């Protein structure tokens, strides 16, 4: 069929579906093969974006069309993304250099579809290994909301957290 | 270079460059 009439801008919010859609079907397929061999990630089991679509279909194809092939690197790409240590706070410096590496040298669909593949690998991994921070999140919540509230203030009064070891002691 | 994101880029460009010799001719 005819290709589309793109802007630059058009395509940029396409990717998103494509991305998205891409990472489900990938996702969903390596749950099948590999059972509980395969790493939980719920927050890849939501598809939000009309399946048939053009760009649904695209990121399908695209996940189907790796599907073996991809199992096959998982071994080296499990050991890179140790080394490298991704978390939530550096995954933007990290996927920047990295994406701006594989492309230094020119531009082709292997080179695109390799990047997706980085992405749903890099949101997987941060996941599966519990980088993703939100615990570290909370605990600010937790000291902030103390500190500003009066509750620190309270505890300080009698005689710090220290105080505490008294509970279930009789 | 040992930095991993440079030993990333350097095979994700690598299988990259595998899938589009296959698929896009
Ligand atoms: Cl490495």
């Amino acid at each position: 069929g005819p290709l589309g009439s793109m802007s630059e801008e058009q395509v940029a919010q396409d990717t998103e579906e494509v991305f998205r859609s891409y990472v489900f079907y990938r996702h969903q397929q390596e749950q099948e093969a590999e059972g509980v061999a395969a790493p939980a990630d719920p927050e890849m089991v939501t598809l939000p974006l009309q399946p048939s679509s053009t760009m649904g279909q695209v990121g399908r194809q695209l996940a189907i069309i790796g599907d073996d092939i991809n199992r096959r690197y998982d071994s080296e790409f499990q050991t890179m993304l140790q080394h490298l240590q991704p978390t939530a706070e550096n995954a933007y410096e990290y996927f920047t250099k990295i994406a701006t590496s594989l492309f230094e040298s020119g531009i082709n669909w292997g080179r695109v579809v390799a990047l997706l593949g980085f992405g749903y690998r890099l949101a997987l991994h941060v996941y599966q290994h519990g980088l993703t921070g939100f615990l570290g999140q909370v605990t600010r919540f937790v000291v902030d909301f103390m500190l500003h509230h009066s509750i620190a203030r309270w505890i300080a009064q009698r005689g710090g957290w220290v105080a505490a070891l008294n509970l279930g002691n009789g | 270079d040992m930095r991993p994101e440079i030993r990333i880029a350097q095979e994700l460009r690598r299988i990259g460059d595998e899938f589009n010799a296959t698929y896009a001719r």
